[PDB]
């Protein structure tokens, strides 16, 4: 077994949509948004323009392979499997991706789509010059999966990375999952809300 | 008494929280799949926001799910 | 029967540029618009930016399946489906889709798109900066087909004034108003049927 | 015959390239530009951005089916069709299209392609803020194709009952008036269509 | 008198509104699909917006739709 | 033999990417920039916003048909057919394209493609305000082919159709090739220097 | 064998994603920046805009022909080969690429994608209207692949700016790529990438 | 005197207009499907501007159409 | 000592660079593919940056790979 | 004397000029695909601009290609 015949195995048997549903099991979906850079603020139009890796993460089982004496991980494009279908609920803007549009697969059935993402969004930005800082919302979410069939859970200091020579500094981000039920069917469409408490620099 | 918590399926044990409620209101995401409800148990009947939509009661479990 | 073996129904079977009809009775499309945030105004230039969910919905009865012993719904994509040539006549900008275009599809053949979109409108912004505020007409209805192929309704639950409707923009919304308007031409059976809303708007003081 | 085998036979048997001929008989191409909305106007540049429904339309007989007992007009793809190779000579940017590439088609082989369009021009704008207006002049017509192969014939309407009440401009008189012309080399001409906008400010 | 109504296809029962009519006129979508028409009953004839083009009548049913 | 059968002919058999190869004989392109309008100048930034035919032409044998009681000349897509890697060498944005991405082809191989461009461009802009006018360099020329694979050529009244509209006014273009040796294979990737003199109107 | 023929060779039987693996050997990448023109500089949002060539190379051997009495180069497309999958981690706004997608594939395997690029970049813009200027670093490297699977090498002297628009704002000092090899704590090895840093200032 | 008129493939009557006339200039259009033409009849010889290029002349159509 | 070095696999001679050392700490990088780990020798244990985790030892090669 | 002449790759007639000579400098373009190189002939060796690297000569052919 070799690399070409593992993304032979993923590209020809795997199905972009097919949501990989172990019966009543939803797909376990790990996601975090790790802050990058904070470009573009508005207080007045609270209209913030930022920059972030969406560290997406889950189990598609069926991809799975023998890795005994072949390699452990291999690097799948996104357009031959399956993807979460998230989204930011309180989005501006498209997606505009800077990284190439591919997810490590390893072995065990795990995949790792973390992409490079810029994109606006509508979000407290009232109090960017304090010491407090704004603190800003945006939730993201599956948007036509609910929760049996998708989970969304998320899981440093993250100042570490987020760019040092940004017009901002990044002072502290929750990532707080929200489940709420609506009126017809079983559950509840799973959202995580992610809490940015950020600030202008000194200067 | 036992009341069925959400978002839970299931029914769990509240010693005399002395209500099941049943909060059912309208929001954007609503026309299609529905109004929201958050099930569960409290103390009291509780506190009504203009347009939001009651149920209380006191049978072991009855407050469950409808469709509507 | 499962997820994938009803994606593999919809997605070999139906047909994205096949109209479902029933014999002489339309598609019955059932829209709304549902408002978001009210991005860039001017008075000036009766120029609105604005996002907002095209809350959309029909029945292709072709699709159905035997939902008994198996999934109830699932999630198809817009390439794999027919969908409402829709279209906002007083339209300035084209379509930015932010979410994914992936509609909902029941086993009874209910179809549910509602995609967020960024578009921009030339409409009456004469009025912000008031008490009774500005009066925001925006035009939508089919391109191509008319009423007895497809047939616009607006619901209309006098759904809050505005619950959701962003708590962050510079305006804040007053009262939408969706009104179905049907008119005829001088040629063809009946009616190119489409719908106006209505958005009443003001700044935020 | 239903709607779906109709589209089944243009789809599959109606070639987008290969323009419709009947035999030394150029296609008929009837065009209209109908303006709906003047946005941006700078006097000192000579550019105008515009919107108008290029409200083209033509004679495509292989199409054509047996309508008696079946649907008079189906609407088909833009995709799917053969579609006249229309130019604005005069042109700054490229077409922005806001309604669905869909062309209406009747039994008879008569094909309805009119979209709606946003597009910038070089154009007079000299004389805008006046009672007379400025008069912009846009040309159009086919690039690649000459008249016995395309040829383009302009049209009753009061221009301006639609037109947006709604602009910072209002139109006064649009012209659209044909103009053959003759080059050194090829049997006959290049045909297109020179359209007149006389437009002003608002009070 | 029963006069075509629009946008439906059907005659319906006016007691006299003494004029079944037929407005005619030529908007933007118009050189495609046509003149658009709004046909109708009335007490009487109505009043003509300039270049809007009209035809009252008088017989049960003398205003359907042409082409 | 219809004009379809031709198209058929073309399309079908035809390949996008195989260079139109005569053994050691390149592939004669004559290329040929007509401006149109020159809109956006920043003296300050030697940025200008310019829009030009980039007026392409070529000879692909294998296409060639027999047209004598048949169509001299049809319009085939650009997707279908090879076509030059040209390239302008100081570009700042993108093509924009804004005629239909077609190319004319004559029954006797001759290709012609000349598609409607805007594009951004750094050059000598240092002059605008004068009488002389600045002199704007564009130099462009195949990015992966060389000379003996792709020869590149240049070839009227210059501005008797630039735009009568433009805030600008065209003085005079120079067409000159220049021809550049490489250190290791056989001889000079060849690249067009197009100089557009130009100025402010009054 | 002509041209042709051998275009029907690559295009037919190579794997646009098939990293060309040689067991345990990574494939050899030689990537460089030549820096073009410095467009837009704002030294309030440390933001660059910026123009380069991204001088990439590598070994795919099973492309390899037989070039004896046949053609020793030939043009491919990039969608028709593999391609590293190289990005800058700095990076504001996408890839807008100026040049035909088309990389240059000899006979012996070796494979030469070079783009011209547009792209901004959060960078060390402090210090631009000085003698010393502002040194502006650009992270680059493999998103998925580590050294292994590819290496990355900046393999310079040179005097880059002989050729760097002499008609920009702005004029080039000096450029160092000089690559950093990073352990991380899971697997055999270690994410391989590369720094170059741009010093630059403005003109008179 | 009959003379060929543009943009029309065909000859017409021109009762004395004294000449046929072959205007021919460059455009932009031009290098690939060559020099504008206009053809036509008048009752002089008409006036030059700066590089366009003329031909007159007076046999009952001797002003073609050329392929050069 | 012997000890681990990094970027490589492999062990290598330190005459007495007293200890081994193993630096793990968590980047951006990091909930995936995990904490950095820079392994390596020294004279003395070194100094200990703020959240940043350290092991020191002195049995020949004493600080190798975990693996998650 | 006869010196090979660029971008020709062929040797040509100059009647003393006394000089074959071999300009190679480094470019933008030249990581990959080398030095610029002009040949020619002249009249004396020429001047030296900085970096820019010279080979004159005056055997009957003596500047010709290298292979890199």
């Amino acid at each position: 077994l070799d690399r070409a015949d593992i993304l032979y195995n993923i590209r020809q048997t795997s199905r972009p949509d097919v949501i990989p549903t172990q019966r009543d099991r939803p797909v376990a979906v790990s996601v975090s948004l790790k802050f990058i850079n904070i470009l573009e603020v508005n207080e007045i139009t609270n209209e913030v323009d930022v920059v972030f890796w969406q560290q997406t993460t889950w189990s598609d089982r069926t991809l799975a392979w023998n890795s005994s004496h072949s390699p452990d991980q291999v690097s799948v494009p996104i357009s031959s499997l399956w993807v979460p279908d998230l989204a930011a609920y309180n989005a501006i803007s498209k997606p505009e991706v800077l990284t190439p549009q591919l997810a490590r697969v390893v072995s065990d059935g795990e995949v790792l789509y973390m992409p490079s993402i810029r994109q606006r969004f509508s979000c407290d930005v009232s109090g960017v010059d304090t010491e407090s800082g704004a603190t800003c919302r945006i939730k993201i979410g599956s948007w036509t999966h609910h929760s049996r069939e998708i989970s969304v859970d998320p899981t440093s200091d993250d100042s570490e990375y987020f760019s040092q020579y940004s017009r901002f500094e990044i002072l502290d981000v929750t990532q707080k999952k929200n489940s709420v039920t609506y009126s017809c069917c079983p559950e509840a469409y799973e959202d995580v809300e992610v809490s940015l408490n950020f600030r202008k620099k000194g200067r | 008494i036992r009341c069925f918590i959400t978002p839970d399926i299931t029914s769990k044990d509240c010693p005399n929280g002395h209500v099941c409620y049943t909060k059912t209101w309208c929001d954007a995401f609503c026309s299609i799949r529905g109004k929201r409800v958050d099930l569960g148990c409290a103390a009291t009947c509780p506190t009504v926001k203009t347009g939001v939509d009651i149920q209380c009661c006191s049978t072991d479990n009855c407050n469950p799910f409808p469709t509507r």
